[PDB]
């Protein structure tokens, strides 16, 4: 043919995969019927073409899937949790009086939220023809929403940086807190991971739905968000897992990291949450958001995040534990931990020496004050990158053999003990500016 | 960054005067250092005793050093076809000239022309903020 | 027919507007019932041939809106606030003889032509403008409530506790000496425009006329002052020539005083009064008698502007780092220390200098950065915070003269 | 300074002749080191025999290198709109110049301009102390 | 100790002129022993005969060696971008340039680089106690 | 290399009017790095008021500096025969003349001879691809 | 190590400009511990009066020293054919230069050659991690 026969095999498509996975995040939701993805079984997905064929169209999964995709170009693998509308199938209907009956594609309370504007009055371009008086005010509220509960059976042993839930049900909320709660048990390897999920209502209300939930980050929303709540809450999920990836340091603020571009909302005067609880809101451990440029009516803008913060407030017993507060915290002590147990692993097999500690010519081995310089060797190399400078590095980094951290007869020959104590890097956060236009 | 001199477009449309063909607009890169120079005023005022001028009509001039295109022939940038040359500058200043005449052909060696055009009229865009 | 044949659409439409521009400006003022506007409702005007229909024919806000449109071809983007008549309101009547008039919109509006009372208290701005900023605020009426009201709005628009929203109104008082001095008010987030008793034109429509001017005139340039027969020339209005003056000139003096913004005509045919100073109404600070800090209405504009343009260059510092105390930065890290983040600021005030200041008197007194665990006593001081101060100075403009001529 | 040779303020008005428009007096900056020369007798004597000269009638003259401003059409400084030129000298000397008109322009690359100033009289400041 | 000649901290803030994109701000490492050199007095003088100087407007220079980073085009550093250079001295001394310009850019070998950056002013921030 | 400028074959026959003989075409060689210069628009124009242009008649000119064969003799070169001069540059473009005539021979050391060729039209190749 | 500076890679590629015949790639060892030096920024600046550069176009050059090969003319490393030159260094930098030109030839002993390229841009490869 064209010079294509033998060395070159050409495949034009406008449909590729390219990256190679890493920093993965996991999308759970409900799901149409039309779909042909297997309820209650992680899968991987690979393209957008695809998402319409395992979940359908229409559903929260696939919007959200399209979503992440959207906001995350490149640099993670996206994994999907499908899941069957409940039995009880009571669909929310809606009502577009002009008179149009809409209807919500999945059942529960999933599809009590959504809002529909006109962009009415002078607009320039968007002058309306002499009457078309649009209404919408509901008919009928859906309810009744699935509580699999079975994280320990379909996602056994697989660590999921970024977990996606698409549901403002208070019970899938909280049991999927208690699994990733659950991950993080000192009798087990553990799967360090973070839920991002949002709850809609007034001020009031919203307060009562949060907990000292630190591994949980709740997005405030407001009784009168346009936007349909699961589109940012996937987006948001998004945004941070390709955000830190590899660099998990990076506080997800302002214009240029807190950036939700693939969403877009209505412009608006009534700023939503005001600012006297705007402020609550971010005392208790609230992920705020507002609009990129309130002004006045125009065009629409992307929404605009805050105080990339978990809801954590509460020590065991204390309040101010603030060592959970931010959530780049959490993946620093996650890369961190993961990190030290790679660093560690060379120890696995060697031969030490705690009685005798002078090695003979030629043995491959060390003694328990090596160990000890190499370690601290290891923590200043990630000065920068993982802690602080330091406090003081002799006290807070210990290696004792568990000989002389045990009573008489204790202990056991091989088995060590290391504490550490780091400190997370340091950044800033307001300004306080102070003007005077004294003459 | 805004501090800058120097041209970022060059555009020249051909129209030759016998078939009434026309070519372009075609980019074009400059040969050497030297920009491109302006006279937009279309008077001149020759000096008189104590203090008076005399205005007189004139022409609109241009001098425009460019690296000729492969595919049009050189007798074209020298005066058996008109011009049609439009120059963006770095800071957004557009110079637009038709139904130009190249005047004084000079001879060229092959590879860069430099062209005196003479035009009625020139126009400036002045990006925003004016007078 | 022609080349309009799919590409190229063709309009002859010869009512057209341009561009959405930018310097928004608001003016509230009544509107007829015949208009078609809702009430206590803010909306964009485009152009004027669809503001009879809106704001019915005739009606106050109407014409101030026409008359924006005359002085203001282009630079601003119009925000109208129409308000329905009162329920008890009175109407104006007139009687000629030679033919009776009455005024188009009921309350006191109607009788400074040459009688109605009671004028609408909506007292709305908190609901019906929450978090829309506006440049330049009109009001096209003589009640001392409505000004009153305003001014208060505007005061908590500038308000420390919530974020800023700048802004500026223009107000009229029509009336003898005594009346127009017992209206002043110390607030500088109006400008009183006094008029005489025996004036002509329409109030509404030179405050109108006046505010336009002022708004188109700034813009973007938040320095110029709306003075001269250059600078402050109402070509719009025209009134008739005359002999009598409308104010005696110790009259002008004491109204220039007291933060009055005084007109005068151009001539002294029809002529275009122009505005003799830009001056606000600032008499006294909180106790300080004297204080020319905001006498000037460019004053405001420029604490605005720095103001505005200061918040949006600090946004760069939204989360970067600070290695504040700690050590210097390593190699690969992008962050900074508070001794770099103050050189930029300075870097940042010298290089402002010329358009917003005043050269400076000593750049390392007047700005001043300070880490907040230390500006606070002992213990009281919090990580991740700042502090910064700011004493700008104000560019100068030109004054009096003072000839004396004397021949030999 | 104390013996300082230069410019530090230059400031045009200029003045169109078929609108009457008036923009300026705008700063403006030297694009190199060459200084404004001057010329304000307005005589010229021509050598004849023996001693002796002859008086005619001529022009006060002005050079003035400047660098163009973005927002003033470049036609101006070309001689299509009067000139009110006023600079100030680092010694303290002032030369103003009023009414004036570009006689011979060149062509300019759009930055930098030379003007060629004809007028009556031009006036001079002579710091304090003179005669 | 005060008494201590060197650089604490290098940063440098890349802007792309044709997409508008920031970069930075980065910290740099130095190469060798030779200290970042400044000059900041936007005037160049001249001698003259007899004490006198003429006065004529010039650029503030500053010559930058530094180690390239190895996640930044090296054509950033040669002139295809404006740099926010911004240098820390051990004694307090502070250098912040800003809107640069990169000259005459040398050949350079990918690890270490030197910058003869231009702009209108360097401001310095003299650590306490001044004048 | 296709981004070469330059020449690199130029074929000469000469035809003297008195004996007609014909000697060529014969390969010549550039004496130094100036290359050879043209006009090849036959019609000359002039400047008038307001962008007119009075078109006159002219000459298809050349300039060829060329190195001296010793086998001919060099009153050939300097205008007592006809040259039928072909030279082809490194881009592919070929300026083909025929019956020209040297209009103004100048003082040359022997060896090498500077053309100044005059023809009623020359022709161009413009190598594939065209308008 | 991942902090090592040096070549680890060079590849020439030879196109005869006149039999179009292609040799290559070969690869290539240093003959000192110069390394090649790189100039990428196509564009050039000029310093100007208070901050201000002229920008105008120049070439992305490289030099480039090598021991010649015994199975490659000499006359290949001198500018009489073309070069595809293409370097990796240690660090995971690969540098990328196609339809090459050798500018200055310099009189090599005839095994180490210093090349001087001059092209229209030059590629990086920017190990992974950028911006």
């Amino acid at each position: 043919d064209a010079l294509s026969d033998g060395f070159v095999r050409l495949c034009i498509d406008p449909s590729l995969n390219f990256f190679g996975e890493g920093c993965k995040i996991l999308v759970e939701g409900q799901m149409t019927d039309d779909g042909s993805a297997t309820p209650d079984a992680v899968t991987c997905v690979t393209s957008e073409l695809d998402i319409i064929e395992r979940f359908g169209q229409g559903s929260v999964l696939t919007e959200s899937l399209r979503k992440v995709f959207c906001t995350c170009k490149s640099g993670v693998s996206v994994y999907a949790l499908p899941r069957e509308d409940a039995a009880a199938g009571v669909k929310a209907v809606y009502t577009l009086t002009i008179v149009i009956t809409l209807t919500a594609r999945n059942a529960g309370t999933i599809g009590n939220h959504l809002s529909v504007i006109y962009t009415n009055l002078g607009s320039c371009t968007s002058v309306t023809p002499e009457g078309v008086t649009v209404t919408f005010a509901q008919t009928t509220a859906g309810s009744v929403n699935p509580t699999p509960n079975d994280y320990a059976t379909v996602v056994n042993e697989c660590c999921f940086a970024v977990y996606v839930l698409s549901s403002d049900d208070t019970d899938w909320q909280e049991n999927l807190r208690d699994w990733i709660r659950s991950a993080w048990d000192c009798s087990k390897p553990q799967c360090f991971g973070h839920g991002y999920v949002f709850n809609k209502g007034t001020l009031g209300q919203v307060l009562a739905d949060g907990d000292n939930s630190a591994e949980l980050s709740r997005l405030a929303l407001p009784t009168t968000y346009p936007v349909l709540p699961y589109l940012t809450n996937a987006a948001y999920g998004a945004l941070s897992a390709c955000s830190t990836c590899n660099n998990p340091e990076l506080n997800i603020q302002g214009q240029t990291f807190g950036l939700l571009s693939c969403i877009n909302m209505p412009e608006s005067c009534t700023p939503g949450w005001t600012f006297g609880e705007v402020t609550q809101l971010q005392a208790n451990g609230f992920v705020v958001s507002g609009p990129s440029t309130t002004s006045g009516q125009g065009n629409y803008t992307s929404p605009y995040i805050y105080n990339d913060v978990t809801n954590y407030l509460r020590d065991e017993k204390n309040r101010p534990n603030a060592t959970f507060r931010d959530a780049s915290s959490r993946r620093l002590a996650a890369a961190t931990g993961v990190a030290l147990a790679e660093f560690l692993q060379q120890f696995n097999g060697l031969a030490v020496f705690t009685k005798n500690t002078n090695i003979r010519t030629g043995i491959i081995g060390t003694n328990p004050r090596l160990m000890l310089g190499k370690i601290r060797k290891w923590a200043q190399d990630n000065v920068g990158t993982l802690f602080s400078e330091f406090d003081n590095i002799n006290e807070d980094i210990q290696l004792l053999t568990d000989f002389e951290v045990q009573p008489k007869c204790v202990g056991q020959p091989g088995i060590f003990h290391l504490n550490m104590r780091y400190r997370p890097p340091v950044r800033g956060a307001r300004i306080n500016v102070n003007m005077a236009p004294a003459l | 960054c805004n501090k800058q001199n120097g041209v970022k477009n060059i555009l020249i449309t051909f129209t030759d005067c016998d078939t009434q063909e026309v070519i372009g607009p075609i980019s074009h890169e400059q040969p050497d250092d030297t920009l491109p120079t302006y006279k937009n005023c279309a008077w001149t005022n020759t000096a008189l005793t104590n203090g008076y001028v005399q205005r007189s009509a004139s022409n609109a001039t241009m001098t425009l050093p460019v690296v000729r295109d492969l595919r049009v022939p050189l007798a074209f940038y020298q005066g058996c076809a008109q011009v049609d040359v439009q120059v963006e500058k770095f800071d957004g200043t557009v110079m637009t000239l038709t139904e130009g005449a190249v005047v004084e052909p000079e001879e060229s060696d092959g590879r860069s022309v430099t062209m005196n055009i003479v035009a009625s009229e020139i126009d400036e865009l002045l990006p925003p903020g004016s007078l």
